[PDB]
C-alpha cells in the first residue's frame, strides 16, 4: 500500500493542492507537459503512486480538486503544472455556499458529493494500491469547511480502513472577521473526530508569524504559506516514498504517534527556518535543528513548549544525518525538558532518516507533537461558540437552514469532553 | 441562480438606477449606446459579469434587465430621452399613464396594484426568458411616495410569489430637519409597516450626510443629486464586486444575508463607504488601507446621519476593492481592538466580514472623488437608527393626531386602525432594537 | 454464408444506412467512385460480400433504399459516398403517408411492394451465399414504420431462412407533438416480433444523452446518432467479416444470444465512448470498457442495470485484447452482479475477439444484453396508447383507414404476453 490519493477542496485548500503537485515534481523530477524526467527508477515508482500514465508517456496527478467556483478551476490551471487534467479528476460547482458549514454540506455539498464519490470509486478501482487520502482545505472558510468534511465524512463511510491525512488550515484567533468562521470550524470537527484519524494543525496565524520572523515578508501572502506546508506534505511522504534507512508510514503514526483513537490532532514544524540571505551563515547541523523544533516561533499549531505537557514526539529527517547525533539530542531535550515530557511513556521517540538529500537543501527535519496545548484552542473555540450564541447572533438564519441547538451543545460538550480526555493527561 | 434582476421605483429610483448602469459599463468600458462597446473583453464576460447583470443577446448585445417603473410620465421621458433606452428594451420600462397622488395616499392602494399586474407578467415573463436568480433589487425613495408604495407593494408580492431569494431594497431617507414633503412621516412608518410584514434587507441613506460630504470633502459649493446618485452606483457597485469581479474571499450575496441578520427580525443595516476625498487630495494623500478603514469607522463617512460611535457596535461587514495587503487588514483589526471606543457587546468582538475584490475602483469622471485603487465598505448594525426612527415617529404621531391630512387618507380608502398598526410596529422595532442593544 | 443484404427506409434510415456505407468504405479503404484501395484481400473478399463488381473494377453496394420521397434519394446521393447507384437497386414513391403506420403498409406500401420484391429477388439471385438482411429505419415515423414493417414481412414469407436483424429507432417518450408516433411504432413492432429474428434497441432520446454526455452537443443531431450506431453495425458485422480469434455470424447469434425463439430484442452498447479532447488522457484498457459497457450512461436501449434483470450477455472486442483480461472481467462482473445475471444460466459469457485494429482506434468493443427493461418500455408505449385513445383523438383517421380496435386489443395483449415471457423470468 503506497499509492496516496490527494484530495483538494476549499477556497485555500486548491492552491494547498496545487503547491503540493508542484513541490512533487520538483522533488522527483517532471515536466507540466507529463513528460517524465526523473532519474532514474524511483521516480517512476513516485509516479505511479501519485499520477497516471496516460498515452505517450503522458503523467496525470491524481487529484480530486472540488470548489463552489469556477475561477478557482481556472486559477489553479493557470498554475505552472495545472494545464492538463481529467474533466473527471476535477468536478466543480454552483454558486456558493457563503462561508456557511451547515448550508456547505447540506445544499451546496448535497448535490455534488454523488459526482466527487463516483469519481473516487472509479479512482479507488484504478488505484489498487492506495492507502491514505491527503484532505487540503481551510477550516476557517465555512464553504470548504463543510465541502471537506462531507467528502472526509463519505470516504470513512465508503473506506473505513483507508488512511485519512487531513491538512486541514485552522482559523486564526487575531483574525477577527467572521464570528461563522470558527463555529463552522467547531461543527466541522466535532464530525471531522469521527470522520478522519490523522489532522495536522495548521494555523493561519502561525504562518503569519513564521513568515513575519523567518522570511520577513511585509505582507504574509498564502503564496510562501502553501509553499511551506506542501514541502512539509512533500518531506512527510518522501518519508516513506524516497528510501532511507527507516520509513514511516500512515499506520505506522496511526499506532505510534498516537496513544488513543479519539486523539487525531497533530502540531506540526519544519527545519530549517533560514531567513533570507542568511543561508551563507546558517550550517546545517543536528543541534540547530533540535533547538528549532522545541521552540514555539518554528511550529504551526502553533503552540507555546513551556505552557502545554508533551504528550509525545515524533521527529523525521532527510539527509546525510547521523543516529548517533539525534540520539544524543533527543537525550538531551528529555533530560532537559522531563517537566514537559510526559512520565507514562516515559521516553517518547520516534525517528524516521531518509538517505536522500532534500531538495535544494542539504539536509531537512520536520517534527510532530501532540501535548496539551490543543485543548486550549478547543476552550478558546468553544468560549467564543457560547459568547456567539447567548443573543443567537447570525443564528437564526441557521435555524432556517435546519439545525438546532441541540446538536450545538452535543457538539460542545463532545469537544468538552476531548480537552478532558486531553486533561488526563493533564497539563 | 447567479442573476440577479433590479428594479426601479420612483423618480429618484430610475435616477439612482441610470446612474448605476452608468458606473457599470464604465468600469467594464462598455458605451451606453451598444453594440458594444467593447465586450465582453479580459474579463467583461466569464466570470460574470456582464452576463448577470447584463444579459447577452444573440448578437452579443449586453443588455440591462432592469424594470423602471414610475406613475410619473416625465421619468419616463427623463430616462428614454438616454441612450441606455436603446440599451433597455422598450418592454423593459414601464411607462406611467398618471400619478396616482402625492404621493402614497393611492400609490400603495387599488390604482397602484393594477399597474403592478402589468409589471408582474412582465417579471414573470423576464424571468422565463432569462432563467436563475440571486436576489431581488430595489432602488426607491422615501420622499417620494410613489416609489416607496410601488416598491413595498412589488416587494411583497414577490415575496409570496417566491420567498427563495434575497431582497435588497435601496431606500433614500430624508433629513429629519428638511421636509420636502408632508405626507413623509406617514410613507415612511406605512414603509416600515411593509417591512414587517416582508424585508430581507433595507438600506438606509440620508442625504443631507451625503450633501455634507461633498462639501466637505468633495468641495463641491452646491451637491447636486447626479453627485448623490453617483455615490451611491458607488457604494453598490462594490458591494456587488463581490460576484462580479473575483477575488479570494468571494462574498455571496446570500452569504451577506445570513452573515447580517442575527435577531429573529432585524432588517435595517447601516451602509459606510470609504475613501470619498476631493481629486486634489486623493493626488496628496496616498495613504494605505488601514487608514481607509479607520476613517471609515467614522461617522462621516456613513453617509447617513447616523452615528456609529454613539449606537453599540454590532458585528460589520467589511469589503476591499484592488490591491488587499493581508497585513494591512490584520493592522486594521488590530487598531480597531485597541480602539475600544465603541460598546463591543460579548457577541459580536470577532466580526468584521471580509470581502476580497481583485479588481481596482473604478469611479466616474463626472464624480468628483478620483479614482481610487483601494476602497473599504463597512456596513454594520448600529442602533442609531432606532433613535432617528423615534424621531420620525415623533413627527408622525403630532401629525396623526392633528388629523389634518387623516380626512384626506380615509378619503383616499386608509382607515384609521391602519396608521395605528402602521406606529404599533414601529414602535415595536424600536423597542426590539433597544432591547437587544441593552442585552450587553 | 458470408454476404449480408442491407434494406434501408424511412425518413432516418436512408441516412443511417448512408452512414453504414461511408463507415464500410472508410474502414476497408475504397472511393466514392468504385476504385479499389483496400490491401489486400479482405478487403476484396469484404467488397464481394457487400458491394458489387461492376466493369472497370467498379464497386457498388448492394442496397436497397426505398422512401416516399425524392428528396431522399437526392440527398443520399449528394451525399460523399453516394454518387453511383444503379437505378434498380432504389425505387421512390409518392406522397406521404401521414405518419401513419395503417396508411403507410396499406396504400403507400402496397403499390411498390411489389417492384422491391422483385428487385430483392433478383438481388437474391445474383447473390449466391446471401445469409442475413440488415434493415434501417426509424420506428417513429409512421411512413417508415409501416413500410419497414411490409418489407420485412414480405421478406420473412419471401425467405423464411435467411437471418433479419433490424436497427430499428425507437421513439422517444419526450417528444409528443405528435401522438400518434408511439402507437404506429407498437403497431409496428406487434408484427415485427413475428417478422424478424433479430431486432436492436436504439433510443433517441437515448442517442441524444449519449452524444450530449460524451460528445457534449447543444443540439440534437442525427449524424453523430448516425455514424455512432454505424460504428455499431461495422464492429458487429466485421466480428465476423474480418479475421479475429472467433467469428460469430448472425446465426449463432441466433443460438447463442437469445434463450426462447419468442424473445427477439437486444440492448446494444458501444466503446469506448471518449469525451471531446480527453483521447490524450485515455488510455484504452479493458476494465474501463467493461464499466462502460455495464454502466448505464453508455447503452443505447436505454436501460438500467439496477433496475432490470440481466438475463444474458455478450460482449464483442476488436484490436489487440486479452483473452485472460476479459475472462477475469467477467468473472469480477459476475460476482459483483451475481444479483443482476439470473441464475438459471448461470453465467451468461459469449466473447469474440478480432485481432484486426479498428479504424482509428487502438480496441474498440461492443455489448449486447438482453434485460427485463424491454418490457418496461412495452408497458410504457402501451399506457400511452391507452390514454391517447380513450378520448377517442385522431381515430377517424384510422377507422376511415380501416384498422380495427379489436385487432389493436390483440396487438397490446401479445405485448403483454410477451411481458410475461419477459416476467417468468421475473425482474
Amino acid at each position: 500500500m503506497r499509492e496516496i490519493i490527494h484530495i483538494s477542496t476549499g477556497q485555500c485548500g486548491n492552491q494547498i493542492g496545487a503547491a503540493f503537485w508542484e513541490t512533487i515534481c520538483g522533488e522527483h523530477g517532471l515536466d507540466f507537459n507529463g513528460t517524465y524526467h526523473g532519474h532514474d527508477d524511483i521516480q517512476k515508482e513516485r509516479l505511479n503512486v501519485y499520477f497516471n500514465e496516460a498515452s505517450s508517456g503522458k503523467w496525470v496527478p491524481r487529484s480530486i480538486n472540488v470548489d463552489l467556483e469556477p475561477g478557482t478551476i481556472d486559477a489553479v490551471r493557470n498554475s505552472a503544472i495545472g494545464n492538463l487534467f481529467r474533466p473527471d479528476n476535477y468536478i466543480f460547482g454552483q454558486s456558493s455556499a457563503g462561508n456557511v458549514w451547515a448550508k456547505g454540506h447540506y445544499t451546496e455539498g448535497a448535490e455534488l458529493v454523488d459526482s466527487v464519490m463516483d469519481v473516487i470509486r472509479r479512482e479507488a478501482e484504478g488505484c489498487d494500491s492506495l492507502q491514505g487520502f491527503q484532505i487540503t482545505h481551510s477550516l476557517g472558510g465555512g464553504t470548504g469547511s463543510g465541502m471537506g468534511t462531507l467528502l472526509i465524512s463519505k470516504i470513512r463511510e465508503e473506506f473505513p480502513d483507508r488512511m485519512m491525512a487531513t491538512f486541514s488550515v485552522l482559523p486564526s484567533p487575531k483574525t477577527s472577521d467572521t464570528v461563522v468562521e470558527p463555529y463552522n470550524a467547531t461543527l466541522s470537527v466535532h464530525q471531522l473526530v469521527e470522520h478522519s484519524d490523522e489532522t495536522f494543525c495548521i494555523d493561519n496565524e502561525a504562518l503569519y508569524d513564521i513568515c513575519q520572523r523567518t522570511l520577513k515578508l511585509n505582507q504574509p501572502s498564502y503564496g510562501d504559506l502553501n509553499n511551506l506546508v506542501s514541502s512539509v506534505m512533500s518531506g512527510v511522504t518522501t518519508s516513506l516514498r524516497y528510501p532511507g534507512q527507516l520509513n514511516s508510514d500512515l499506520r505506522k503514526l496511526a499506532v505510534n504517534l498516537v496513544p488513543f483513537p479519539r486523539l487525531h490532532f497533530f502540531m506540526v514544524g519544519y527545519a530549517p527556518l533560514t531567513a533570507i540571505g542568511s543561508q551563507s551563515f546558517r550550517s546545517l547541523t543536528v543541534p540547530e535543528l533540535t533547538q528549532q523544533m522545541f521552540d514555539a516561533k518554528n511550529m504551526m499549531a502553533a503552540a507555546d513548549p513551556r505552557n502545554g505537557r508533551y504528550l509525545t514526539v515524533a521527529a523525521f529527517f532527510r539527509g546525510k544525518v547521523s543516529v548517533k547525533e539525534v540520539e544524543d539530542e533527543m537525550h538531551k531535550v528529555q533530560s532537559k525538558n522531563s517537566d514537559y515530557f510526559v512520565e507514562w511513556i516515559p521516553n517518547n521517540v520516534q525517528t524516521a532518516v531518509c538517505s536522500v538529500a532534500p531538495q535544494g537543501l542539504d539536509m531537512a527535519a520536520t517534527f510532530i507533537a501532540n501535548s496539551t496545548s490543543i485543548q486550549e484552542l478547543f476552550k478558546r473555540v468553544g468560549d467564543q461558540f457560547s459568547a456567539m450564541f447567548k443573543r443567537k447572533a447570525f443564528l437564526h438564519w441557521y435555524t432556517s437552514e435546519g439545525m438546532d441547538e441541540l446538536e450545538f451543545s452535543e457538539a460542545e460538550s463532545n469537544m468538552n469532553d476531548l480537552v478532558s480526555e486531553y486533561q488526563q493527561y493533564q497539563e | 441562480m447567479r442573476e440577479v434582476i433590479s428594479i426601479n421605483v420612483g423618480q429618484a429610483g430610475c435616477q439612482i438606477g441610470n446612474a448605476c448602469w452608468e458606473l457599470y459599463s464604465l468600469e467594464h468600458g462598455i458605451k451606453p449606446d451598444g453594440h458594444l462597446e467593447d465586450g465582453l473583453s479580459k474579463p467583461k464576460g466569464g466570470e460574470e459579469g456582464f452576463s448577470t447583470f447584463f444579459h447577452e443577446t444573440g448578437y452579443g448585445k449586453f443588455v440591462p434587465r432592469a424594470i423602471y417603473v414610475d406613475l410619473e410620465p416625465n421619468v419616463i421621458d427623463e430616462v428614454r430621452n438616454g441612450p441606455y433606452k436603446d440599451l433597455f428594451h422598450p418592454e423593459q420600462l414601464i411607462s406611467g399613464k398618471e400619478d396616482a397622488a402625492n404621493n402614497y395616499a393611492r400609490g400603495h392602494y387599488t390604482v397602484g396594484r393594477e399597474i403592478l399586474g402589468d409589471v408582474l407578467d412582465r417579471i414573470r415573463k423576464l424571468a422565463d426568458q432569462c432563467d436563475g436568480l440571486q436576489g431581488f433589487l430595489f432602488t426607491h425613495s422615501l420622499g417620494g411616495g410613489t416609489g416607496s408604495g410601488l416598491g413595498s407593494l412589488l416587494l411583497e408580492e414577490l415575496s409570496a410569489e417566491y420567498g427563495k431569494k434575497s431582497k435588497l431594497e435601496f431606500a433614500v431617507y430624508p433629513a429629519p430637519q428638511v421636509s420636502t414633503s408632508v405626507v413623509e412621516p406617514y410613507n415612511t412608518v406605512l414603509t416600515t409597516h411593509t417591512t414587517l410584514e416582508h424585508a430581507d434587507c433595507t438600506f438606509m441613506v440620508d442625504n443631507e450626510a451625503i450633501y455634507d460630504m461633498c462639501k466637505r470633502n468633495l468641495d463641491i459649493p452646491r451637491p447636486s443629486f447626479a453627485n448623490l446618485n453617483n455615490l451611491i452606483a458607488q457604494v453598490v457597485s462594490s458591494v456587488t464586486a463581490s460576484l462580479r469581479f473575483d477575488g479570494s474571499l468571494n462574498v455571496d450575496l446570500n452569504e451577506f444575508q445570513t452573515n447580517l441578520v442575527p435577531y429573529p427580525r432585524i432588517h435595517f443595516p447601516l451602509v459606510s463607504y470609504s475613501p470619498v476625498l476631493s481629486k486634489s487630495k486623493a493626488f496628496h494623500e496616498s495613504n494605505s488601507v488601514s487608514e481607509i478603514t479607520n476613517a471609515c469607522f467614522e461617522p462621516g463617512n456613513q453617509m447617513v446621519k447616523c452615528d456609529p460611535r454613539d449606537g453599540k457596535y454590532m458585528a460589520t461587514c467589511l469589503l476591499y476593492r484592488g490591491d488587499v495587503v493581508t497585513r494591512d487588514v490584520q493592522r486594521a483589526v488590530e487598531q480597531v481592538k485597541n480602539k475600544k471606543t465603541v460598546q463591543l457587546v460579548d457577541w459580536c468582538p470577532t466580526g468584521f466580514k471580509i470581502g476580497i475584490c481583485y479588481e481596482p475602483p473604478t469611479a466616474t469622471p463626472n464624480s468628483q472623488l478620483a479614482t481610487v485603487d483601494r476602497a473599504v465598505c463597512m456596513l454594520s448594525n448600529t442602533t442609531s437608527i432606532a433613535e432617528a426612527w423615534k424621531r420620525i415617529d415623533r413627527k408622525f404621531d403630532l401629525m396623526y393626531a392633528k388629523r389634518a391630512f387623516v380626512h384626506w387618507y380615509v378619503g383616499e380608502g386608509m382607515e384609521e386602525g391602519e396608521f395605528t398598526e402602521a406606529r404599533e410596529d414601529l414602535a415595536a422595532l424600536e423597542r426590539d432594537y433597544i432591547e437587544v442593544g441593552a442585552d450587553s
